RNA sequence: GUAAAUGUGAUCGAGAGGGAAUGAGCACUGUAAUGUGCACAGGAACGAGGAAUUGCUAGUAAUCGUUAUCUCAUUAAGAAG
């Protein structure tokens, strides 16, 4: 969701609306386990470093070198 | 007989400008860094508006050259030094911008800090106790 | 005592008499034998190399080397 | 080996001499006769142990012959002034500050000692500095305290 | 540009008619290999006596890349020694190369101190050095003398190189490297 | 003795200026906060201040106004009022004197007690 | 032919600089005597005529670009060419660009004299600016 | 924001090395500055480190930058290349 906030200008009579930018941990929860820490965001994964290593071989990653 | 004809002038040991003493043997650039409020950058700015060769030594300058520099220090804004080059910009007490020289610096910082303390500004209270005010961490470093 | 920012007449006179019979001479010699600063050893040395009293033998970057009247190079 | 640390000189207007029991020292190994490459700080507050659990103030291994060297400070102080300062024991015309007990080494030199003076007027002069073996101070009542020919 | 002849060091120096003048050293000092510039990448270090086949002035510039901050700055070393050869060739009057050779010959200590005792305490004794170690120490001392001399002194570094090398070749007390060779030999004799 | 002044302007003029005008005096970071417009909370705080200065008469003090608008710069409309600023624990009271202009309300309240070992 | 490569840069940049100043083809920025060339530099230039050495070196960048038939030069390209390593206290040194204002002024001066033509994706030379350089070199090598 | 060490010429001359605490400002990110950039000041310790102690055999160690690598609205003096 892109939430919106009202704000008043210097007159405290005219009003305008501004959008809250989506950033930080709050929307980047691990897709396997809902964790907020150690999330790999690369290649549009959104999976934590613990969960990655058990599933890596199912996805198709390998340790060649 | 041949003659050298490239020698500096007969030189004085030290001279007085600003209730400050300047070593006469020292070249004009690093020499004007003796007066409080004349850093390196601004020292070069003044000398090229007074129009003095940077390579002369402080004791070679005439009275005339010392008046030229004295005039530019009392009023930099007259000789096209812009306000973004100067010590004290948009003065809260005066609106104006001005360049503080010598003992004026400490006096101005003091009267400023003292006013904040009289009304309980937390920033002024910390500097009086020897603490830090620019967000630095005080656990590991800055002891004693 | 500190170094000096003039070559006065009697130091100038005796340096001419001293620069002959010396071989390689450099910025330091004028500044460590006599009392001159580096900024006045450059200017005097450059002057004598215009007067044909000394001759320059290297000037690579700022490293700069000169020769006087009793220099003599190798021969094949 | 035992070494007494004396403070010698001509003393005027001085009640007591107090000495920090911290000595920069040059040490020589008694096994290979080689001098230790650097001075070592010998402090009374440094706590070390011999291989027989005896307290010592310095434990150093000789870099050449690998032999252990030990030094113990015995303060000769008669009292502590302000619980901080070791009052050197007055002996005739000099002051006995401490006894250094070396094992496996010789003490070749003591470089400096931090000295404090208590005047006959009860004024403390901390961390006195000697110029050419001389120290002198005057109080607001024109009483002079001095040390001459300091050794 | 300057020449179309045979290979000379810095394109200036003769590179022939060179004598070692100590038969104990002969095989271990390369003054054969004709090179225009004291630089090679020849990968001999991965061999049993390959560091004895590297050319002489090469070994001498490597000795300059020191005091930590100057690691890897081999161009700077070449710049420095080039100038020194000009000073020396002038001062001495002979191929800078024979000055360098004679500096090495004099500056290596012949007898040394070592622990011999195995089946008990380690007791120090005199011992005799090999040809290879003797020259390794010579370069070390010549370098260490130069470095420490220049540190906080107004004189130019290429000039200090010429001061030391002449004196060393002439076996004078004036050389730091020569003095310290006397000290080691005297202590060796004390423990004989 | 001279009237109180902020960056050239007298308290008589300063108390009559719109917020839009006062913005030309303030420091850069405070200007950027007023350019980006007030929150719904800040507007209620300011309207109460304007009401209070108008309503109060005689010698009796007006009631305290409480706020969690910590980052708001002090304005010439809340001069002489008693205002409570939230410290993360309690509404710490203060009176807004003239010399406070050009600072935020957070600058006059400590969220952390001073340390003495 | 690629005539520019026949002479040494440290003889060409000083040579053209005099021809510029004696005809005033480029005019100094306000406060040129106290401004720095970048935020990475420590102090303002030691030569008062630094503005003209910039003008002389800008036309050299363009001559060699024309010689090698590259794509036209942009204001960003020139800013990275003249860049340097900035001092940051207690931190590693970092690469920073030259200031654009000097370069913009030089290019607009050269436009008014007909020496430089603006293309849709950069700046390019013109016949007069090429021929000045040609006629200089033909004396300078001889 | 598309290297830096580095290459040539000038310059400066032995606390013109160094940039710590701090002033009135001028901008940026942000919902919010407390975070970051810029200009003018200001100018602290530190002049090569006691007892001890940690890696490293060749394109290695150490030096120098750089990350369309990871953290990331804005923030690297961290890792991984
Ligand atoms: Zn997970």
């Amino acid at each position: 969701m892109n939430k919106q906030m009202i704000k008043y200008n210097a007159d405290l009579e005219t009003t305008f609306t501004v959008e809250r930018k989506d950033f930080g941990r709050t929307n980047r929860r691990c897709r396997a386990c809902f964790a907020y820490n150690g999330v790999i965001r690369k290649y549009d994964l959104m999976i934590c470093r613990r969960c990655f290593r058990e599933y890596a071989g199912d996805i198709g990653f390998k340790i060649y070198d | 007989k041949l003659v050298f004809n490239n020698n500096p002038l007969p030189i004085q040991a030290m001279i007085r400008m600003f209730n400050t003493n300047i070593d006469g043997k020292k070249q004009i650039i690093k020499a004007l860094t003796t007066i409080r409020g004349i850093g390196d950058r601004l020292s070069l700015a003044i000398l090229r508006r007074a129009k003095i060769p940077t390579d002369k030594r402080a004791g070679e300058l005439t009275e005339d050259e010392l008046n030229e520099i004295n005039e530019v220090i009392l009023n930099p804004q007259k000789y096209d030094i812009p306000e973004w080059m100067l010590n004290h910009q948009n003065d809260p007490i005066d609106g104006t911008t001005k360049h503080l020289i010598g003992n004026q610096i400490e006096g101005t910082i003091r009267l400023w800090n003292e006013r904040g303390k009289k009304i309980g500004l937390v920033r002024a209270f910390r500097t009086s106790l020897g603490l830090k005010v620019r967000g630095q961490r005080t656990k590991s470093n800055g002891r004693g | 005592v500190k170094r000096h920012e003039r070559v006065e007449d009697d130091i100038f006179n005796k340096i001419v008499k001293d620069v002959k019979n010396m071989r390689i001479l450099t910025r330091t010699t004028l500044s460590e034998r006599y009392n001159l600063s580096l900024n006045i050893s450059i200017k005097l040395l450059r002057f004598l190399e215009e007067n044909q009293i000394i001759k320059l033998i290297s000037s690579h970057r700022g490293s700069k080397i000169y020769a006087g009247s009793k220099y003599e190079p190798l021969k094949v | 080996m035992k070494y007494n640390v004396y403070i010698e000189g001509t003393f005027s207007g001085i009640q007591s001499i107090m000495v920090e029991q911290v000595y920069p020292i040059t040490i020589k190994c008694s096994g290979c006769n080689l001098v230790h490459k650097k001075d070592v700080i010998l402090s009374i507050d440094s706590i070390n142990y011999t291989d027989k659990d005896e307290k010592v103030n310095l434990k150093v291994k000789c870099a050449s012959c690998t032999r252990q060297m030990y030094i113990l400070i015995k303060s000769m102080a008669t009292e502590l002034y302000e619980e901080k300062f070791y009052c050197a024991k007055k002996e005739d015309n000099r002051y006995l500050a401490s006894q250094l007990q070396g094992r496996g080494c010789y003490i070749e030199k003591i470089k400096d000692a931090n000295i404090h003076v208590l005047s006959e007027k009860g004024r403390i002069y901390p961390d006195i500095v000697f110029d050419e073996g001389y120290w002198r101070e005057e109080d607001n009542m024109n009483n002079t305290s001095s040390i001459e020919d300091f050794n | 540009t300057e020449t179309s002849g045979d290979i000379k060091l810095f394109g200036r120096y003769p590179y022939t008619d060179l004598e070692v003048k100590d038969i104990t050293l002969e095989k271990y000092i390369n003054v054969a290999s004709k090179v225009i510039l004291p630089h090679t990448s020849s990968r001999l270090n991965t061999k049993k006596f390959g560091r004895t086949k590297i050319p002489v002035v090469e070994r001498f510039v490597n000795a300059m890349m020191r005091k930590g901050r100057n690691n890897g700055k081999k161009t700077l070393a070449m710049r420095i020694v080039k100038d020194a050869f000009f000073i020396i060739e002038g001062v001495t009057g002979q191929n800078p190369i024979q000055i360098l050779v004679d500096a090495i010959c004099n500056s290596g200590p012949r007898e040394d101190s070592a622990r011999i005792g195995k089946g008990g305490v380690m007791k120090r004794s005199s011992v005799d050095v090999s040809p290879l170690r003797r020259i390794n120490i010579a370069i070390f001392l010549l370098a260490k003398g130069v470095r420490n001399s220049t540190f906080k002194d107004i004189k130019m570094l290429p000039e200090i190189i010429a001061e030391e090398l002449i004196n060393a070749a002439k076996n004078t007390q004036s050389s730091f490297a020569v003095k310290k060779k006397e000290e080691i030999e005297r202590i060796a004799k004390s423990n004989r | 003795f001279k009237e109180f002044s902020y960056k050239g302007v007298n308290l008589e003029t300063l108390t009559s200026m719109s917020i839009s005008e006062f913005k030309e005096l303030l420091p850069s970071k405070l200007r950027r906060s007023i350019n980006r417009g007030f929150s719904a909370a800040e507007r209620d705080f300011i309207k109460k201040c304007i009401k209070a200065r108008s309503e109060n008469t005689g010698l009796e003090r007006p009631e305290q106004i409480n706020t969690n608008t910590r980052n708001l710069p002090i304005l010439p409309t809340m001069i002489g009022l008693q205002i409570g600023v939230y410290s993360g624990r309690d509404f710490m009271p203060m009176v807004i004197k003239e010399e406070m202009l050009g600072r935020r309300l957070r600058d006059y309240v400590e969220t952390r007690k001073l340390c003495t070992h | 032919n690629t005539e520019i490569f026949k002479v040494r840069h440290d003889t060409f940049i000083p040579a053209l600089s005099e021809y510029l100043r004696t005809n005033k083809t480029v005019v100094p920025i306000k406060n040129f005597d106290i401004i720095k060339t970048s935020r990475g530099k420590e102090t303002s230039p030691l030569d008062i005529n630094w503005y003209y050495t910039r003008a002389a070196s800008i036309i050299r960048k363009l001559l060699i670009s024309k010689a090698k038939n590259e794509k036209p030069l942009s204001i960003v390209r020139f800013s990275s060419e003249y860049g340097c390593a900035k001092d940051r206290g207690n931190r590693p040194n970092k690469h920073v660009r030259a200031s654009k204002g000097i370069i913009i002024k030089i290019l607009n001066d050269l436009q008014e004299k007909g020496w430089v033509e603006k293309k849709e994706n950069g700046w390019t030379l013109k016949k007069e600016a090429e021929e000045v350089s040609k006629q200089l070199i033909e004396k300078l090598i001889n």
